C-alpha cells in the first residue's frame, strides 16, 4: 500500500 | 438495469508507480461523485465516479469477488487491481463510512 | 449517469 497522499498532492 | 447503492464525495487519485506520486484520476484536481453500482441481474459491482464540475468519468472500476479494500485513513481509502492503485480521498469522515460499508456489503454479496 | 460497463 502506498502511503496516503500529501495534502499538497490533493 | 443497475442500481446506485451509495454516493460519496471524494477526490479520486490513481497512483503513479513511476514517480511515487498520487495523481488526480482524469488529470484534473477536484472532487467527484463516486457511486457503487449494482447490476441486479448479474450480481456484479463497480465503482463509478464523475468529477463534480465537468461530469467527466474519472473512475470506472469493477469490484471483484475478493477486492482487498484498505482504509488507510478515515478519509483516504485505497484498493488495487492488476494495473493501478486507486485512492479515494473523501470529503468527510461520514462519506468514507457509508462508502466503506457499501463496499463491505458488495464484497459479502459477491 | 454511468458509462457502458467496460
Amino acid at each position: 500500500w502506498p502511503p496516503p497522499p500529501t495534502e499538497d498532492e490533493l | 438495469s443497475e442500481q446506485s447503492i451509495c454516493q460519496a464525495r471524494a477526490a479520486v487519485m490513481v497512483y503513479d508507480d513511476a514517480n511515487k506520486k498520487w495523481v488526480p484520476a482524469g488529470g484534473s484536481t477536484g472532487f467527484s461523485r463516486v457511486h457503487i453500482y449494482h447490476h441486479t441481474g448479474n450480481n456484479t459491482f463497480r465503482v463509478v465516479g464523475r468529477k463534480i464540475q465537468d461530469h467527466q468519468v474519472v473512475i470506472n472500476c469493477a469490484i471483484p469477488k475478493g477486492l482487498k479494500y484498505n482504509q488507510a485513513t478515515q478519509t483516504f481509502h485505497q484498493w488495487r487491481d492488476a494495473r493501478q492503485v486507486y485512492g479515494l480521498n473523501f470529503g468527510s469522515k461520514e462519506d468514507a463510512n457509508v462508502f466503506a460499508s457499501a463496499m463491505m456489503h458488495a464484497l459479502e454479496v459477491l
